[PDB]
RNA sequence: AGUCCCUCCCGCUCGGGAGGGAGGCACUCUGGGGGGACUGCCGGCGAUAAGCCGGAGGAAGGGGCGGGCGACGGUAGGUCAGUAUGCCCCGAAACCCCCGGGCUACACGCGCGCUACAAUGGGCGGGACAAUGGGUGCCGACCCCGAAAGGGGGAGGUAAUCCCCUAAACCCGCCCUCAGUUCGGAUCGCGGGCUGCAACUCGCCCGCGUGAAGCUGGAAUCCCUAGUACCCGCGCGUCAUCAUCGCGC
């Protein structure tokens, strides 16, 4: 009777906007929602040699990509379920919903 | 086929194994059972060193 | 039924201590503090209690849970937590004054951490480098 | 008194001495000729190392059960000298630990939890705790501070 | 009783050493194999070698004659699966030396790669030879 | 045979080939010339109030700028 | 071997290693008096928080100074008694526990052999091993000459400790004597002005060279 | 952690421990927002300016500490064998495939390292404490077989959930006692395995045996200012198999 929502994006602000929209949807209805839980960030780190050839001193680049995550639990209410089913997320945010 | 294993039924024959540029003759003896053919066809020539040339020592450069 | 909790940190070691009224029993991860080895580690934990005195020592029971770091790092974190718990429990500033004179770090902690490594012989350290040759 | 109240090595010594009275604990037939792991170099020197190993395994199961063969193998590994190459860590073998656990189960000291490993039975818990209590009674004669615990 | 010199299997053993370490003077016997034979014979490996009796020496030599028949595992002997008879054997001193020489001679007769490497006095098990393995004198330019 | 103690009262400046020596003014505390103020050369870190043990008290270092 | 009363030792008073009190130890030399710290303290391990500030080593207990001094290899890039001593991977670098044990056993031996407080003997030794005059080098015409100068007290203390440690290290290198015994022997010899002490002989040589070049 | 319930141990239980279930967000942690340090306060030097030196309080004091970002130009410095591209050449071979060799040779000179030359140790038994990262062509707990390397089944995991994952240096007890040795483990013999279409040239692992030089290093010369240097192991990259390497912990 509860739904679990997982959010992930490479931009923090869009994630915050989507979470706030879900929070307000839950607020405008009588329904209990466990707050957005922040899960640990994913860091993808790649270290590469800079020069194309092998002459000279060795210097390195450290490229990094960060992926943020959030977790939200809400109880399945059809009046509130339709609203979150129709909210539109930006193209740089991934959302997945499941019933437990 | 340099990686063929010598078998007992091969004893008594003569086989020419490629060594990179030519086929060398091998006469199979009974004590060769269990070895690869390539073990009897060397691929490199023995080394007989000449006089060290310019750049072989610190003072020769 | 007073219960007081305190925390201590030392280079990736974390210690959480609970102090209450008791008979004088102190345990580190369940082991009596008198059986802690080696000796240099045991003396690190016992200093705040010895400074406090025998009367205070025999009137309280302390239980400490510590994780992370090494055997010397865990001893110091437990020492910090025990000192903070002692000063907060009895709440007298004469004891607090005595601790600062003997060792300031007992109450303020140690903020040192490892420095990240850099290229040119990265595995050895941030500043160690490969031997240089010219010919 | 419990296991947590005494030093580990002294308790292992006492338990090893006591375990020789149990008819179900017997070294296997290949015991005289083997090393205790690929990282070792020479055979064990004590003529009764089997009982020491069994006692150590029993105390290990008491504290960290349920636990299986692989984790115990990790526990009994160590550093190996590799000639001209740098030293490295390696695990231990499997036959010794498996045989010891089977003998302990036959003696009624441990039991098997499916999919999880082996845990200590009440009989074995009493067996260890009684020896620990005796050792602590002896120990506090020379360390008066242990009477509080 | 105590003897400062004891001869076993044609080798004179120190009497002040422990038996396990004393027996290692025999070529073909290491520390592990010595401990095995000591345990099989029913002798404390830590006893002095100088307290041995004649019957014990006879027993030890008999064990060294055919260890497998006396309960030593087949994976512990120094020549398992013999090339001629096919049995599991343990060899010591002159017989060991002549067996090794015979193996190398067999490799040499069939003109195998390892035989040539043995003949030329060069590394046999695939080492690099450009940098190390240098034994000689500097050549000038 | 035991030297004479002196007390540093003023620091003048660094000197020496590699800046390893400091020039100081000291006051003799004991002996024939007790109370006199003379300048000396010292090797090692030093501050006002330290006490030196002079083996003799008749040599005076040349003034530096 | 070691009695259980010693393996599990519980102190109850603030004293050095819980075994020796420094209440009656006196320093005769007026120059070294303010630089030999003798405040009461149980565990001599300050975790190296003093090296940051200038003159910070003044307020560090002398026993910890000795422990840090012997926590080394000994002969890395100059010869001691005619030999390099490169311990390498079997040295006492960063192993402060082993150095602690070595110093403790050395103190036990010292107290047993002489019947006095070990800290007092150590103080006497460092007093006897500290030089009072040194020299600096000048270059003229491609030749190196010496000029005599004076030594500040802190450098005196540092040199004394280093020489004691070096002598102890040299006495136990590839011999049958152990490190603790060598340290005790070196301290005892230096306390009695015996010429067989490495530190005392080094001090005599330094002072002679400085004197002969005023 | 405090509170409740059930079960099991001990000195027989006044007391003291361990699991499990309810229950909670206290503490740790995770991640968004915010505060905090400014030569702001005090005393000197300097000019009364710019600043400098020394103290108080403070988690932190004077670019707070560690990184990223390298101006106009030069070096005919390296790279057309990463990719793009002018000219010149081959254009039925200098283009495209397949099999076998080589880059791994070896009187010798040199760079960077690993292991040692032993007691500031070697061996055997026992006792302690991590972090960074990675996993579906994969990580694999748990059970069984084998002395070891390994073999046969196989839960859970698309992961703060399951796994790699109970590190070593360190501590306790016994043997060895200054010796080319119970130091060192190069070199070689016999046997057992794994990856792979293929292991001889030319792979890695295990058992027994064998036991080289080396007893501290000339003239010269390198790195490093604090959680730094020294000592100790681990993760990832490369990768079917293979780490004395690079980058990190
Ligand atoms: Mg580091
Ligand atoms: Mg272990
Ligand atoms: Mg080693
Ligand atoms: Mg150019
Ligand atoms: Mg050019
Ligand atoms: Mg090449
Ligand atoms: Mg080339
Ligand atoms: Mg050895
Ligand atoms: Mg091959
Ligand atoms: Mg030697």
């Amino acid at each position: 009777q509860k739904a679990r929502i997982k959010l992930a994006s490479t931009n923090v602000r869009s994630l915050e906007e989507v979470a706030n929209q879900i929070k307000q949807i839950a607020e405008r209805t009588g329904v209990r929602m466990s707050g957005p839980i922040p899960l640990p960030t994913k860091r993808i780190r790649i270290v590469t040699r800079k020069s194309p050839d092998g002459e000279g001193s060795a210097t390195f680049d450290r490229w990094e990509l960060r992926i943020h995550k959030r977790l939200i639990d809400i109880e399945a209410d059809e009046r509130a379920m339709r609203q979150i089913m129709r909210i539109r997320v930006p193209e740089d945010v991934t959302i997945e919903i499941e019933l437990i | 086929c340099r990686d063929m294993i010598v078998l007992p039924e091969m004893v008594g024959l003569t086989i020419y194994v490629h060594n990179g540029k030519e086929f060398v003759p091998v006469e199979i003896k009974p004590e060769m059972i269990g070895h690869y053919l390539g073990e009897f066809a060397p691929t490199r020539k023995r080394v007989q060193h000449g006089a060290p040339g310019i750049g072989a020592t610190r003072s020769s450069m | 039924m007073r219960i007081i909790q305190t925390t201590g940190k030392r280079k990736t070691a974390i210690a959480r201590a609970v102090i209450r009224e008791g008979k004088g029993r102190v345990r580190i991860n369940g082991k009596p503090v008198e059986l802690v080895e080696p000796e240099i580690a045991r003396f690190t934990i016992l200093e705040p209690l010895i400074l406090a005195g025998e009367e205070i020592w025999n009137s309280v029971d302390i239980d400490v849970k510590v994780q992370g770091g090494g055997f010397m790092g865990q001893a110091e974190a437990a020492r910090i937590a025990i000192a903070r718990a002692l000063v907060e429990w009895t709440g007298d500033m004469n004891l607090k004054e005595k601790f600062i004179k003997y060792d300031r770090t007992m109450l303020v902690g140690d903020p040192r951490r490892t420095e990240p490594h850099k290229p040119n012989r990265s595995t050895k350290g941030p500043r160690a480098k490969r031997q240089k040759s010219y010919r | 008194a419990t296991v947590y109240d005494v030093p580990g090595d002294l308790l292992v010594e006492r338990v090893a001495q006591r375990l020789k009275e149990i008819p179900e604990i017997k070294p296997p037939e290949w015991a005289p000729f083997v090393k205790t792991g690929r990282h070792k170099e020479r055979l064990p020197e004590q003529e009764d190392w089997w009982y020491y190993r069994v006692a150590s395994i029993l105390r290990r199961v008491y504290l960290d059960g349920p636990v299986g063969i692989e984790r115990l193998r990790t526990y009994y590994g160590g550093r190996k000298n590799r000639g001209h190459a740098p030293e490295r860590f390696y695990k231990a073998g499997g036959s010794i630990i498996r045989k010891a656990l089977q003998q302990l189960e036959a003696a009624g000291f441990v039991e098997k939890v499916p999919g999880k490993g082996r845990v200590i039975t009440p009989k074995g818990r009493s067996f260890l705790d009684k020896i620990a209590t005796e050792l602590k009674k002896e120990l506090e004669e020379i360390i008066p501070e242990l009477k509080k615990y | 009783d105590f003897r400062h010199i004891v001869r076993v299997a044609g080798v004179d053993l120190d009497g002040n050493k422990q038996l396990r370490w004393a027996l290692t003077a025999i070529k073909g016997v290491g520390i592990n194999f010595a401990t095995m034979v000591c345990r099989v014979a029913g002798l404390d490996p830590f006893m002095k070698a100088g307290y041995l009796t004649d019957e014990q020496v006879k027993k030890i030599e008999e064990i060294l004659q055919d260890p497998v028949a006396h309960g030593i595992p087949r994976w512990a002997v120094n020549r398992p699966k013999d090339y001629e008879t096919g049995r599991d054997l343990h060899l010591i001193t002159a017989k060991l030396d002549m067996a090794i020489r015979e193996d190398i001679m067999r490799l040499r007769r069939i003109r195998a790669y390892r035989g040539i490497r043995h003949e030329l006095g060069l590394p046999v098990r695939g080492q690099r030879t450009r940098s190390n393995f240098r034994r000689g004198q500097t050549v000038g330019v | 045979d035991e030297g004479y103690p002196a007390e540093v009262i003023e620091i003048i400046g660094r000197t020496g080939t590699t800046g390893d020596v400091t020039q100081v003014k000291v006051r003799i505390l004991e002996g024939r010339d007790k109370g006199r103020v003379i300048r000396r050369n010292v090797r090692g870190p030093v501050r006002v109030g330290d006490i030196l043990i002079l083996r003799e008290t008749e040599r005076e270092a040349r003034e530096i700028k | 071997a070691k009695p259980l009363s010693e393996r599990f030792f519980i102190p109850h008073e603030i004293k050095v290693m819980g075994r020796w009190s420094t209440e009656d130890v006196e320093v005769r030399d007026p120059s070294l008096k303010p630089y030999i710290n003798l405040e009461p303290r149980l565990l001599p391990h300050t975790h190296g928080r003093h090296a940051k500030k200038h003159f910070g080593k003044a307020n560090v207990h002398i026993v910890e100074r000795l422990i840090n001094k012997i926590m080394r290899s000994g002969g890395s890039h100059y010869k001691v008694a005619g030999h390099f001593m490169r311990r390498e991977h079997r040295s006492l670098n960063s192993k402060k526990v082993k150095a602690y044990e070595v110093v403790k056993e050395a103190f036990k031996i010292i107290e047993k052999r002489t019947g006095k407080n070990p800290i007092q003997v150590l103080v006497w030794a460092i007093e006897n091993a500290a030089p009072r005059e040194d020299t600096t080098s000048v270059m003229f015409g491609g030749i190196r000459y010496h000029v005599a100068v004076d030594i500040s007290p802190m450098r005196r203390l540092d040199v004394a400790l280093r020489n004691i440690a070096l002598g102890a290290s040299a006495k136990c290198y590839r011999t049958k004597m152990s490190f603790a015994e060598a340290l005790a022997e070196e301290i005892i010899l230096a306390a009695n002005k015996d010429p067989k002490s490495y530190a005392y002989s080094k001090k005599l040589e330094i002072e002679r060279i400085a004197e002969s070049s005023r």
